[PDB]
RNA sequence: AAUUAUUCCCCAUGAACGAGGAAUUCCCAGUAAGUGCGGGUCAUAAGCUUGCGUUGAUUAAGUCCCUGCCCUUUGUACACA
RNA sequence: AAUUCUUGGACCGGCGCAAGACGGACCAGAGCGAAAGCAUUUGCCAAGAAUGUUUUCAUUAAUCAAGAACGAAAGUCGGAGGUUCGAAGACGAUCAGAUACCGUCGUAGUUCCGACCAUAAACGAUGCCGACCGGCGAUGCGGCGGCGUUAUUCCCAUGACCCGCCGGGCAGCUUCCGGGAAACCAAAGUCUUUGGGUUCCGGGGGGAGUAUGGUUGCAAAGCUGAAACUUAAAGGAAUUGA
């Protein structure tokens, strides 16, 4: 909780590994090397319901809870690392992506440059569901 | 009674097909008969667009697209209204219907 | 945050559940030359004003 | 019952003397009480920095992996470990009515760093062209497949990674590769698309002290 | 023929009701609403209905969101559908 | 939502390690193959169509009972392996009930080697060989001819485009060829103006691909395959309603 970085106009980069999930929104800011954890709000830590823990809301509560929480420590902009689920399973970023990369920009967090990161594959294993998919 | 000529799908000189799993379900439909949709959004929606654009470090970066291509089985290109049922003739029309903006 | 004063220059159509509203493109008074499009409630004429708490947030084009 | 950001002091990262802007960004690490050191766990961390962010203004389409190969004092000395192609970029370029040409080659360094590089290249389509799809025959792909592999693998062998590196900055084994198969069949989009370190050699300070200027 | 008070008059008696939950009806100009006046029923005879003036607004010039109905395409092994 | 996991630190993030599956995007009404089927690189091995030919043999050919090779998936026996997924089963929900759909586990199996089984909506629901009968634009391979563009800058000459012609292939569009019950099909046409060659096979609906005998397989089952009896329709294309 003491940064040597004189605040002239040296902007110190965390880079925040956004996980936008269809069932719940990890926000999760990191050091530049990608190791040392500096905060992590999960989106079901803010909202007691587990229907919408992967909400626009939860999700812009726990960016501006971190935007907070990173601010404290001395962290000034970050860089955004955007995925999906990947693998097998869904590639689109979940409905909270927009609202979490959003509110903690909003939140007076600068940010450098955004990338995606979802792990797809060159080619995988059988996916989860039947030969004739999810009959609903 | 035979409905399309070409048996709903794009196999003319094979015989096989590797399957495809269907991205909202999981069901296996042959390559050639799945509708395949070509999908580029920015990361960042639209009014987020000017939040981000003044609230970012750099000067001028054209922030990058996503890009994402969907298989559907017709169950789910139907159900989604990505294709829908057409007139017997106009069915004919391969035609893409117009995207100019 | 200055409340700004915008004309607005034509009727396009109405919108909302109920078409409860009148989308206009509105030019600004202090500027010459920035028009954007919002939603207006009430019966809004073509040649009057508007006085915006926001000078930037845009109505989508439907 | 701790600050866990109590006991958590702050480093800098140099980059090594190739790229033009140096300090790289800030690090954390809780310093040293017992077997567990401060330098001991700063070893060893890898760095992914965009070139625009290395240089002044540049390609945002490439990146670079620099690890803390050791620690001086306040200040990480990191050194060339990888390079890749973004998401984005490769998505973008990768499009319908076209052949694909992806070559892989493993040489090695003078200095003991062996390298894999990963080139990708696709048939242009011509400028009074009607025909609308313009692929490559089978012995055409293999024959520019040849040439990729004999371009990476003369360029790199014969000096070393300083050199290398500096030719990575622009693109200009992807530029040669790009004149080489003009004759076979005109590509557009080669780049050197990806490099992996495999074996490093033996850790001496003074190669690295004199890559860091 | 008025007990189980037909209708009307007078003194007396002085109740719940402080604007009404879920829900829900009708309506855009001399219209809503207030206000009274005739016709029908009628021996006795309006808290109904059917007509007439009188005073006279708020909001809207729109939409398919809800509720209904009607089209076109489509599927059908249904045609007392 | 719950069953499951987690302060014997799950999930998220970093650096490595191993494992066994699988080859995304490029990927097309594109290609090859007798059909099943076939997609990372490079090497080795034998095969093959089409084209080119003023080479060679000289009727050696087409189709085929008997007989034979290959034959998805599932399935059985033996050995190796076990990442994912997942018949059985263990639960958790929903429901009037759920022995299902939905969710967390999960053995056989899924993968490899060696023996079997020989079936699929194994589909173009369409045997093979040969000839004849409209037009147009593309496409994949081979050849041939021609302004011009670009690289080898030295451009002879090859490669990438451009414009046409020829032959084989996957398809497409169009029309009063003609046919057909029509839907539609340049073949499903050249059929009462009925005959080019040949193999298989159908005879109202059920009973029934059942019984029985034979044969093949370790088993599952495969191939061949009736009758009594019951019945006036079952069915195909297209139309108008609901
Ligand atoms: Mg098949
Ligand atoms: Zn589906």
């Amino acid at each position: 909780s003491l940064g040597p970085q004189v605040a002239e106009g040296e902007n110190v980069f965390g880079v925040c590994h956004i996980f936008a999930s269809f069932n719940d929104t990890f926000v999760h800011v990191t050091d530049l090397s990608g190791k040392e954890t500096i905060c992590r709000v999960t989106g079901g830590m803010k909202v007691k319901a587990d229907r919408d823990e992967s909400s626009p809301y939860a999700a812009m509560l726990a960016a501006q809870d971190v935007a907070q929480r990173c601010k404290e420590l001395g962290i000034t902009a970050l860089h955004i690392k955007l995925r999906a689920t990947g693998g097998n399973r869904t590639k689109t970023p979940g409905p909270g992506a927009q609202s979490a990369l959003r509110a903690l920009a909003r939140s007076g967090m600068k940010i450098g440059r955004i990338e995606d990161v979802t792990p797809i594959p060159s080619d995988s294993t059988r996916r989860k569901g039947g030969r004739r998919g999810r009959r609903l | 009674t035979k409905k399309r000529r070409n048996n709903g799908r794009a196999k003319k000189g094979r015989g096989h097909v590797q399957p495809i799993r269907c991205t909202n379900c999981a069901r296996c439909v042959p390559k050639d008969k799945a509708i395949k949709k070509f999908v580029i959004r920015n990361i960042v929606e639209a009014a987020a667009v000017r939040d981000i654009s003044e609230v970012s470090v750099f000067d001028a970066y054209v922030l990058p697209k996503l890009y994402v291509k969907l298989h559907y089985c017709v169950s789910c290109a139907i159900h989604s209204k990505v294709v829908r049922n057409r007139s017997r003739e106009a069915r004919k029309d391969r035609t893409p219907p117009p995207r100019f903006r | 945050q200055p409340i700004k004063l915008a004309r607005v220059t034509k009727v396009l159509g109405r919108t909302g559940s109920q078409g409860q509203c009148t989308q206009v493109r509105v030019e600004f008074m202090d500027d010459t030359s920035r028009s954007i499009i919002r939603n207006v409630k009430g019966p809004v004429r073509e040649g009057d004003v508007l006085t915006l708490l926001e000078s930037e947030r845009e109505a989508r084009r439907l | 019952v701790v600050d866990p950001f109590s006991k958590k002091d702050w480093y800098d990262v140099k980059a090594p003397a190739m790229f033009n802007i140096r300090n790289i960004g800030k690090t954390l690490v809780t310093r040293t009480q017992g077997t567990k050191i401060a330098s001991d766990g700063l070893k060893g961390r890898v760095f992914e920095v965009s070139l625009a962010d290395l240089q002044n203004d540049e390609v945002a389409f490439r990146k670079f992996k620099l690890i803390t190969e050791d620690v001086q004092g306040k200040n990480c000395l990191t050194n060339f470990h990888g390079m890749d192609l973004t998401r984005d970029k490769m998505c973008s370029m990768v499009k319908k009515w076209q052949t694909m040409i992806e070559a892989h080659v493993d040489v090695k360094t003078t200095d003991g760093y062996l390298l894999r590089l990963f080139c990708v290249g696709f048939t242009k389509k011509r400028n009074n062209q009607i025909r609308k799809t313009s692929y490559a025959q089978h012995q055409q792909v293999r024959q520019i497949r040849k040439k990729m592999m004999e371009i990476m693998t003369r360029e790199v062998q014969t000096n070393d990674l300083k050199e290398v590196v500096n030719k990575l900055i622009p693109d200009s084994i992807g530029k040669d590769i790009e004149k080489a198969c003009q004759s076979i069949y005109p590509l557009h989009d080669v780049f050197v698309r990806k490099v992996k370190m495999l074996k490093k050699p033996k850790f001496e300070l003074g190669k690295l002290m004199e890559l860091h200027g």
